[PDB]
């Protein structure tokens, strides 16, 4: 059951190899694709995600795309980009101008057949395709715009396969252009009607995850993409690794999804750590259950309490006891039932790895659909309408063709999936 | 690739791209010949310093300019330089017959004799760029040149390159060092034949720069060389972004999607800092924080107004040399509660922010002091229309007594021209008006 990744645009790229560089560390393969590994669960599942190649090498079943060949120079001159085959390098040299019109419908739509290219490829090599991963931005214009053409013709192409995202929210507090809220609001018009699941990493709580609890003044995009980094191993973990579960993305949202709609979650992870400092007390499973819920550590600037979990799943990795993991789980439901629908009994469903993720003894990983996540698109909603009543910077995606029509569709559109996650915050 | 074309157009734009040039070479290490030792890519390369300058397999790097005046004054002196190696002969362009301060033989008469020739040399240029990104066209809103050959260009550019970027750095009148009494009239009509075909323009007063040069170079009468070594101050802090690689480097065109938010509110307001003497440099270290300060001091900007009196609609800090985000923002904090800083209700407040490390430079035997850190600040400010105010009302009290009408029609331009020139100008007073009201 093989997974395709595919990463675009800026951010889209830099998470991505990040994302590589970690899970590569933790299955035990070096920058050259070599298995220099210590036990045997790290190679199980190997195939979801890797390629193999003779002379027993393992070739992520990656595909890096972006409008503008910088930060796809700069993967490849990090530290695992030697690791990643060059075919599935395919880049413009234009770039996007921060403007999802171009990704969208005229830079990106240039490219975008190249990409396809090199999607189908790695597809006909698989023996029974999932489905497709994307990390992108949803604030610039490659990510943004050319991600979302291209899950649209992934979808046109593979209908019956799952499409999953890592969606980075923007946010005024780490913002390059004014026009973030638009190229946003266009791409959740898109990811409503073609995705499965998204993961909406939301710019605003990760500043403020390492501004407040890890107290750095300064956070950089470095600081940001640990935590993602992190956070996107714990959500992989039931993809990469045998378990009781044995999960893949279809499964994951056929339990996760309760109407088509409403995919999109708040991811959490525990204990929350800054890159390079280490702290030397492992949590006790009671620790991490609490810290995990806690508003503090989701990936999504929303507060629970101001609304209802419809399902949970919740990873915990490292060598701990089950029976308290299972304790301590039934024991936040038991105490907080009034947060999880009454509608959807047992929504909450626990799994256990023993492998740890690199620097931490034991962590646990959250991925919650919860009615709170409208707060993340009121407010993205409220700063599009600031500028769009004015009509405010429209001449940017007017210029390529584009007509305000669009904008009200995608608001509109926006403004409806706000309504349907309020509807079931009440039942 | 990604490169830039500049075009610089009758005296003040000649004499400005002498100096940019200049400052340009030894912020890079080009030497008057146009060998740079440190340059290994000897005949090329896709180096940031690219985007200015081609390369011949000689070793020599060549401004990717053309020069076009037409007279051969100015020009010559050029051609006869310290950097007269360092052009093409082909990318200096001359004719025999100024405008004489006249905006209708500029864009009619004498100038088009010559644009043809103008195009073909521009063209020379595009076709040894991989990746043409824009153009950079720099000139006096006052001389006959400046005003209207720069618009037939202008005009002839959007014809011949699409919606290609151009972007423009236009000289304001001023009186202390102004050359004719027509200036009011030729800077209407240039602004609105430009209007059109111009994303974005850095408007330079004089006044402001030759105020600048008194206050703080203590300079008792500037002359040209004097504002020019400033304005190119400037215009380097402007083009740093394309011209280095850095980190925390933030493209020009990435502020003008801010600094835009529609075609016609395209003027950014440019204020620089620090403006210190050498004697005054010494033993006093200005910090991050203190120069950001000065950027909101309104006797730093590039153009006379008031942004106190006014909205701002974005707010770029650009800065070069030993500053780190940290003491950005730290300056920033303190200068919101401090400083009277309005925004329009429609846009976001933040400040959007490039650094670059390579530190200014400074021409020999200039009067600025060499710092470790400045800063120019662009700012989207409804206050900038006042300049437009003053110059709409100078037009105003001689073209209703048609002073000095008869020399335009002379060259056969009609009274309807500078009416709607007029008219274009009066609706521009107004958009910005407009953009200032609160939504409902
Ligand atoms: N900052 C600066 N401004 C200049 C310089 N030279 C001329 N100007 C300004 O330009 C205005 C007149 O335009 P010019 O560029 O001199 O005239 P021109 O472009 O040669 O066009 P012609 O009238 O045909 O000669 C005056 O008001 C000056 O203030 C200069 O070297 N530096
Ligand atoms: N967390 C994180 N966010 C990023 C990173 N790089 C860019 N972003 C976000 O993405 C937005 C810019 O879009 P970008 O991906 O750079 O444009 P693109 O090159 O067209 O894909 C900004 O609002 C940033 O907040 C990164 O490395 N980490
Ligand atoms: C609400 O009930 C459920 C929620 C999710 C699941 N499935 C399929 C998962 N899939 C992956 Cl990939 N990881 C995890 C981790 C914990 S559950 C889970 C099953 C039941
Ligand atoms: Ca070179
Ligand atoms: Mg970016
Ligand atoms: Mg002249």
């Amino acid at each position: 059951r093989e997974i395709v990744h595919i990463q675009a645009g800026q951010c889209g790229n830099q998470i991505g190899a990040k994302f590589w560089e970690v899970i590569s560390d933790e299955h035990g393969i070096d920058p050259t694709g070599s298995y220099h590994g210590d036990s045997d669960l790290q190679l199980e599942r190997i195939n979801v995600y890797y390629n193999e190649a003779t002379g027993n090498k393992y070739v992520p079943r990656a595909i890096l795309v972006d409008l503008e060949p910088g930060t796809m120079d700069s993967v490849r001159s990090g530290p695992f980009g030697q690791i990643f085959r060059p075919d599935n390098f395919v880049f413009g040299q234009s770039g996007a101008g921060n403007n999802w019109a171009k990704g969208h419908y005229t830079e990106g739509a240039e490219l975008v057949d190249s990409v396809l290219d090199v999607v189908r490829k790695e597809s006909e090599s698989c023996d029974c395709l999932q489905g497709f991963q994307l990390t992108h931005s949803l604030g610039g214009g490659t990510g943004s715009g050319m991600g979302t053409l291209l899950i649209s013709k992934i979808r046109e192409e593979y209908p019956d396969r799952i499409m999953n995202t890592f969606s980075v929210m923007p946010s005024p507090k780490v913002s390059d252009t004014v026009v973030e809220p638009y190229n946003a609001t266009l791409s959740v018009h898109q990811l409503v009607e073609n995705t499965d699941e998204t993961y909406c990493i939301d710019n605003e709580a990760l500043y403020d995850i390492c501004f407040r609890t890890l107290k750095l003044t300064t956070p950089t995009y470095g600081d940001l993409n640990h935590l993602v980094s992190a956070t996107m191993s714990g959500v992989t973990t039931c993809l990469r690794f045998p378990g009781q579960l044995n999960a893949d993305l279809r499964k994951l949202a056929v339990n996760m999804v309760p109407f088509p709609r409403l995919h999109f979650f708040m991811p959490g992870f525990a204990p929350l750590t800054s890159r390079g400092s280490q702290q030397y007390r492992a949590l006790t499973v009671p620790e991490l259950t609490q810290q995990m819920f806690d508003s503090k550590n989701m990936m999504a600037a929303c507060d629970p309490r101001h609304g209802r979990y419809l399902t949970v799943a919740a990873i915990f990795r490292g060598r701990m006891s089950m029976k308290e993991v299972d304790e301590q789980m039934l024991n936040v439901q038991n105490k907080n039932s009034s947060y999880f629908v009454e509608w959807i009994p047992n929504n909450v469903k626990t799994a256990v790895c023993d492998i740890p993720p690199r620097g931490l003894k034991m962590s646990a990983t959250f991925i919650g659909n919860s009615t709170a996540i409208q707060e993340l698109f009121k407010r993205i909603s409220e700063q599009f309408t600031a500028m769009f009543r004015r009509k405010a910077f429209l001449h940017w995606y007017t210029g390529e063709g584009m007509d305000e029509m669009e904008f009200t569709e995608a608001e509109s559109n926006m403004n409806d999936l706000v309504s349907e996650y309020q509807q079931y915050q009440d039942a | 690739m990604r490169e830039c074309i500049s075009i610089h157009v009758g005296q003040a734009g000649v004499q400005i791209g002498n100096a940019c040039w200049e400052l340009y070479c030894l912020e890079h290490g080009i030497q008057p010949d146009g060998q740079m030792p440190s340059d290994k890519t000897i005949g090329g390369g896709d180096d940031s310093f690219n985007t200015f300058f081609s390369e011949t397999g000689a070793g020599k790097h060549v401004p990717r300019a053309v020069f076009v005046d037409l007279e051969p004054t100015v020009i010559d002196e050029v051609r006869t330089g310290t950097y007269r190696q360092l052009f093409h002969p082909e990318q200096l362009i001359t004719g025999k017959e100024d405008a004489a301060n006249n905006y209708a033989r500029g864009h009619y008469t004498i100038g088009k004799e010559i644009i043809d020739l103008v195009l073909d040399r521009i063209r020379k240029l595009a076709d040894q760029c991989t990746g043409l990104q824009g153009f950079l066209v720099f000139h006096s809103f006052g001389g006959g040149t400046g005003s209207g050959f720069t618009s037939l260009l202008m005009e002839r550019l959007s014809v011949d390159y699409g919606k290609k970027s151009k972007l423009e750095f236009s000289i304001y009148p001023a009186p202390q060092v102004s050359t004719a009494v027509v200036e009011p009239y030729n800077s209407i009509l240039t602004t609105h034949t430009t209007l059109e075909h111009s994303d974005c323009a850095f408007m330079v007063d004089n006044e402001a720069i030759y105020d600048i040069c008194r206050r703080n170079l203590d300079i008792e009468r500037p002359t040209y060389t004097n504002l020019n070594r400033l304005i190119s101050q400037i215009v380097s802090s402007i083009t740093a972004s394309l011209r280095f690689d850095g980190a925390l480097n933030v493209d020009l065109t990435e502020f003008q999607t801010n600094l835009v938010p529609y075609p016609r509110i395209h003027f950014p307001l440019a204020t620089y800092a620090p403006v210190i003497s050498a004697e005054k440099a010494y033993h006093e270290q200005l910090s991050v924080a203190e120069i950001t300060n000065a950027c909101f001091e309104p006797a730093n900007q590039m153009v006379k107004c008031d942004p106190r009196h006014g909205k701002y609609m974005a707010c770029c800090l650009l800065y070069r040399g030993d500053v780190v985000p940290k003491d950005v923002n730290a300056a920033i904090a303190t200068i919101k509660t401090k400083r009277s800083i309005q925004f329009v209700d429609w846009c976001p407040t933040g400040f959007k922010v490039g650094i670059n490390y390579q530190p200014p430079t400074v021409v020999p035997g200039g009067d600025l002091a060499k710092v470790q850190r400045a800063v120019c600040m662009l700012s989207n400010t409804t206050a900038i229309a006042e300049a437009w105010a003053r110059l709409d009302h100078k037009f105003d009290l001689m073209y209703a007594k048609r002073a000095f009408v008869h020399w335009y029609v002379g060259e056969g331009m009609e009274e309807g021209e500078f009416s709607e020139a007029r008219e274009d100008m009066a609706a521009l007073e107004k958009d910005y008006e407009e953009v200032g009201v609160d939504s409902v």
